[PDB]
């Protein structure tokens, strides 16, 4: 073969789009909540600028990578539409495509986890349909979609199982930000939510999200942490049409 | 203990590997397959020289490390009690079926698989011989033309010049009174299997060519996975008559599609290869025919030498400590 | 100069664990293909030059003779699995890697071993009182006759086999036996060839280990990964009810359930992604008996198939998996006195 | 042998060099064809799945790369669909031809054979341009069916080589049950015993994920397309085999 330029594809160009996405993710997975932690921004003169936003961080961040700059226009699409949820959304997405990247090595086809991940979203809303905050949702849905997962089959459970563990990096995200035990608070999450989908009984706790301040469960119901529902709808329908744009991507050519 | 320094080889890779080292059994031996069959040269280790186009000598002498092909060689042990000439015949084929299954490996089917097709084949094939068979001795014992069997089958060997100190006819070399000591071992077979049943089937490649029709016509008959197999095992069956071409010096894939039109819309009755340059095919002319039984225990024990090594994937082996 | 070690080799913590995790899939690799019936067969070969060619997940091991620790651990515990059941060495060893396989990341995020140790022994006690629940008992299934249902265990053991034609009439004779096997070109056998008569040799003994563990224990469960999908919805389900640490890791012990049935059909060569998920179905919709077919590439139930298997021996599995898993996971170093 | 002049170096170069171009563009075949990333040599990118485009942005030197290039915009011209079935259908055959060469066949018998495979397999599609075939593989499998029963009846070469050009026909569902999310093998095995059996309307949806009945599906292609694809890829095919040595002037 004789080309002025390269050519790679494989396993290693979806990993390459996987790890790039996943360093986007870190960058603005500390700063998620009121108590993100503050990050530093050194541009090619010298100077500095300090701040905390999620949203200021990935508009002034430069990372030279295709698969990243999706995830840069990702979130300038949410904040016009909306304002807000730019950080969860980079987030979400980032760990879908990292539990995607996974189910390819175990030969689970990405139009698979493609359809997967439309269903997934779908029912998601449904179930959604102000919300509470302090990941309420996240660890809700993931109870939802687990039980839903196994009524479809047809090699799309993996990929609604696979979503559902996805949006627990949010409590989890969260939960280590406030310096607290991330796997017991989220596992203290789901066990509530858990018990709302057993029985409708009062003895069982519902809508529970999590305590920053204190490191504890709280009903957010009466704490009053809400948010905008298309917040929490579109940041789920961004951050999967996202991870389906860079996963339907098996090919690099230059020129 | 002695892990260390282990020799070991798992994977797909070591599937090709394996089929890699039959092949290297198959290929030395598909050109000595025939009458025309090119001999081979052994060094033996105290000296000694000496030259035959033999298989089962062949296979004895084959010094071989492997572990692959020491069980190739170890089915010669239970052919020769068979049929006792064409040992060639098993591990051409079994060489033949190992290399379609690495185009089949590279489909991603499974080695059980490949093996569960061949199985489906070979009753296949061992059903259609039982239908194109003849009979010589049918309910009367003669020895007319059993004698005349025989004939054909010393004129493949060295002792040709007397095939129907001193010389063959008093029955000049301690050589080729060994060649000539197998000559008859062959020959009691093909008495022994012809008194086990008269029933035969014309040789010089006319019942492999016969039965690849009807494996591959059934194979569309198999729904599964175990299709592709089918077909394989039809071009496996062709690696011998295309064999016995290569070794007399003609065009083996034209000789080969030449006499499968032949057998499908010349007649219905089978019909050979001329390796030996007669005059032309339709080898019952030539009275070449070969057993039934042998050409059964053919496609049963090269089944059977392809469906142990495919179930096999691993080999493992400690090393000097 | 004055060093402490001075030769003497050691190390612990995280890097040993995640050490002897790696070392105990690297023996389970040896025997993760042999799993089953129709499973891969692996050749070894000793100074004298003889090759041993068998998928015997106990033999194997006695022959290879591993130097690592951890190692030799997992090999032992086949030994006792023997006394105790005769068979079932290759589900333990390759069960018990995978309990190893699901805590890996957990323990490289810091979580400590010891409270990985409560999951398993928590999981496991579940797991055994379930296995005792769904567990039937089969003497007089309407009313009938023992010898029959027998037939039918043995048959379907050996159907898809050499003798799948004539299985009636091995399947009479290896239940009349148990009411030696030799080979002709005791049982004697008869075939075309050493090697159909050397298969048929271990195949009609697994059909007389099968009618012998029947008269033995009526209380049986569904084989096939059956079991192992119901207790992975049932500990999975448990799990979710559990606040704390033990939610994630008694997960973790469900979906390493599955690494049986996945196994099975990735060594009959089908695709174990679309069985597993539409048997994942299965189970959540009520089949508590519903496992893997190895003939047909689609879901069966192998209770109503007669592919039965003891309630002890699979009690004793789990348990000598567990009892495996949380003896590696509780090492923490690896000493070496130099001599 | 001595081989003292080696043609077969340039046989075996402009098929690797045809094949190379058809590994890549078969994965963008269908609606669930998967994306590229192609870069500019400016460092801009751009998402997309068009065969024709994908081409275009390739840049190729090699002679037997520009052939297929000009073959695709030959079928946009002709019948303006089909773009990416051409370049996988002559790639296939390619690398089916690999396989005869080494069984020292001569690449003019090939070609002739090719020809006589192009009759019957326009005679087919035909029975299955004012018409209308099946989509989804459906005359992919018709025409790899038909054509073995074929290769029995004839004699010599041809056999072996119109063959290879009815297995080189099942790549394209293949490939299509391959982005729908099906097994390739399971999957055309099944088309294959369905024609048999059926007729054309079996096929692949990929829209259900999964066989059906195509015609009920709304899924349906002129008879030129699949027509124009076999001329024009076989004439290339022909071509390429058929070219002994590349030589450069000043």
């Amino acid at each position: 073969l004789s080309v002025f330029g390269d050519r790679s594809t494989g396993e290693t160009i979806r990993s390459q789009n996987v790890m790039a996405a996943a360093s986007i993710a870190n960058i603005v997975k500390s700063s998620l909540g009121p108590v993100g932690l503050d990050k530093m921004l050194v541009d090619d003169i010298g100077d500095v600028t300090i701040t905390n936003d999620g949203a200021t961080i990935l508009k002034l961040l430069e990372v030279e990578h295709p698969a990243a700059k999706v995830l840069c226009e990702l979130a300038d699409l949410q904040d016009k539409e909306v304002g807000d949820g730019t950080t969860s959304v980079v987030i979400i997405a980032a760990e879908l495509l990292k539990n995607a990247d996974e189910l390819v090595k175990q030969k689970i086809h990405p139009t698979s986890v493609i359809s997967g991940y439309r269903l997934a979203c779908k029912e998601a809303v449904r179930y959604i349909n102000v919300v509470p905050g302090g990941g309420a949702v996240e660890a809700a849905l993931s109870i939802y979609l687990e039980n839903y997962a196994t009524s479809m089959g047809s090699r799309e459970q993996l990929a609604i199982a696979e979503f559902a563990r996805s949006l627990l990096v949010i409590p989890n995200t969260l939960a280590v930000n406030a310096a607290q035990d991330s796997t017991d608070l989220v596992a203290k999450l789901r066990a509530f939510h858990n018990e709302a989908q057993v029985n409708p009984e009062r003895k069982n706790l519902k809508w529970i999200g999590l305590d920053l301040s204190n490191g504890k469960p709280r009903d957010n119901k009466q704490a009053g942490v809400f948010e905008p529902t298309i917040v929490k709808v579109k940041s789920l329908k961004f951050a999967t049409e996202a991870a389906i744009t860079i996963l339907r991507i098996d090919d690099l050519i230059k020129l | 203990k002695d892990q260390d320094r282990k020799s070991r080889l798992m994977g797909l890779e070591a599937l090709k590997s394996h089929i890699m080292a039959a092949k290297a059994v198959a290929n030395t031996m598909r050109t000595s397959l025939g009458p025309n069959g090119l001999d081979k040269m052994m060094v033996d280790k105290d000296g000694d020289v000496t030259v035959t186009n033999d298989g089962a000598t062949i296979l004895s002498m084959m010094d071989v490390d492997h572990q692959i092909a020491k069980l190739m060689v170890e089915l010669s042990k239970s052919q020769d009690d068979e049929i006792g000439d064409g040992t060639t015949g098993v591990v051409v084929l079994a060489g033949a079926l190992l290399e379609e299954a690495e185009q089949l490996l590279d489909r991603g089917i499974h080695p059980i698989r490949i093996a569960d097709g061949y199985e489906q084949a070979a009753r296949v094939a061992i059903e259609h011989l039982d239908k194109i068979s003849d009979s010589v001795l049918v309910d009367i014992k003669d020895t007319e033309p059993l004698i005349q069997t025989a004939k054909t089958t010393l004129g493949s060997k060295v002792v040709n010049s007397c095939h129907r100190g001193g010389r063959l006819e008093d029955t000049g070399n301690k050589m080729i009174i060994e060649e000539a000591k197998r000559s008859l071992h062959d020959a009691l077979c093909v008495i022994r299997n012809l008194i086990r049943d008269n029933r035969v089937v014309y040789g010089g490649g006319a019942a492999e060519i016969s039965c690849a029709l009807a494996v591959s016509q059934e194979a569309d008959k198999c729904p599964t996975l175990e299709q592709y197999a089918m077909r394989a095992f039809a071009d496996a069956l062709e690696v011998i008559p295309m064999a016995l071409s290569e070794n007399s010096g003609m065009n083996p894939i034209q000789t080969m599609t030449e006499v499968r039109a032949r057998q499908v819309k010349e007649m219905n009755p089978a019909l050979g290869i001329d390796c030996l340059h007669k005059g032309t095919n339709d080898m019952k002319q030539q009275h070449v025919i070969e057993t039934l039984i042998g050409k059964k225990q053919q496609i049963s024990l090269a089944t059977q030498m392809v469906r142990m090594i495919l179930k096999i994937d691993d080999i493992r082996k400690p090393g000097e400590s | 100069v004055i060093l402490l070690k001075e030769g003497t080799d050691s190390s612990q913590g995280i890097p040993q664990l995640v050490s002897n995790i790696s070392a105990c899939q690297v023996i389970a690799e040896a025997v993760r293909t042999t799993l089953g019936p129709r499973g891969m067969d692996k050749l070894i070969v000793d100074g004298r030059g003889k090759a041993t060619i068998s998928n015997d997940g106990a033999t194997i091991l006695k022959l290879l003779d591993v130097v690592h620790p951890a190692a030799k651990t997992l090999v032992d515990i086949a030994k006792s699995q023997d006394a105790e059941v005769g068979d079932g060495t290759t589900s333990v060893t390759l069960l018990a890697a995978e309990f190893l396989k699901q805590v890996k990341p957990y323990v490289e995020e810091g979580l400590h071993p010891q409270i990985i140790i409560r999951a398993f022994r928590t999981a496991t006690q579940l797991a055994v009182n379930k296995i005792k629940e769904i567990a039937v008992t089969v003497k007089k299934a309407d009313k009938v006759e023992q010898r029959k249902l027998l037939e039918k265990c043995a048959m379907t053991a050996l159907s898809s086999k050499l003798i799948s034609q004539q299985k009636a009439f091995f399947a009479k004779m290896v239940v009349d036996a148990v009411m030696g096997i030799k080979k002709v070109q005791t049982f004697i056998l008869r075939g075309g060839a050493e090697q159909f008569m050397e298969e048929t040799e271990r195949s009609l003994h697994d059909a007389i280990m099968i009618v012998r563990r029947a008269i033995k224990n009526d209380s049986v469960v569904a084989g096939g990964g059956a079991i192992e999908m119901e207790l992975s919805k049932y500990l999975r389900d448990y799990s979710r009810t559990i606040p704390g640490k033990q939610q994630l890791l008694i997960g973790a012990y469900a979906k390493a359930l599955e690494i049986i049935p996945r196994q099975l059909c990735d060594n009959a060569g089908f695709d174990a992604t679309n069985i597993l998920n539409k048997l994942r179905a299965r189970h959540a919709q009520g089949g508590t008996w519903y496992g893997v077919d190895i003939n047909n590439e689609d879901i069966a139930d192998n209770f109503e198939a007669f592919v039965w298997e003891p309630a002890m021996v699979r009690i004793n599995a789990l348990t000598a998996a567990s009892e495996a898993a949380c003896l590696i996971v509780s090492v923490d170093e690896t000493i070496k006195n130099p001599r | 042998y001595q081989d003292r002049d080696k043609p077969a170096q340039i046989r075996f170069s402009n098929i690797s060099a045809a094949k190379a171009v058809a590994d890549a563009i078969r994965t963008s075949l269908g609606p669930k064809g998967m994306d590229k990333m192609i870069q500019d040599g400016k460092g801009d990118v751009t998402i997309t799945n068009d065969g024709a485009t994908i081409l275009k942005q390739m840049q190729v030197l090699h002679p037997a790369a520009r052939m297929l290039v000009e073959l695709s915009k030959a079928q946009d011209i002709e019948a303006g669909d089909g773009t990416t079935s051409v370049v996988i259908i002559a790639g296939s055959l390619l690398d089916s031809c690999t396989k005869l060469l080494q069984k020292g066949i001569h690449p003019t018998i090939i070609s002739e054979s090719f020809q006589k495979a192009l009759e019957k397999g326009i005679e087919i599609l035909t029975d299955m341009k004012r018409a209308l075939i099946a989509g989804g593989g459906a005359p992919e499998i018709e025409l790899a069916l038909r054509l073995t029963e074929y290769s029995r009846t004839l004699s010599g070469m041809e056999s072996y080589c119109v063959r290879a050009f009815a297995d080189a026909m099942e790549v394209i569902p293949s490939t299509l049950a391959e982005n729908a999310g099906l097994n390739p093998i399971s999957t055309v095995t099944e088309l294959r015993n369905r024609h048999a059996q059926g007729e054309k309307t079996a096929g692949i949806n990929v829209r259900k994920g999964g066989i059906s009945n195509i015609l009920e599906e709304l899924v349906v292609q002129p008879l030129l397309v699949s027509v124009s694809a076999l001329t024009l890829a076989t004439e290339t095919v022909r071509s390429i085999l058929k070219i002994d040595d590349v030589v450069n002037t000043r």
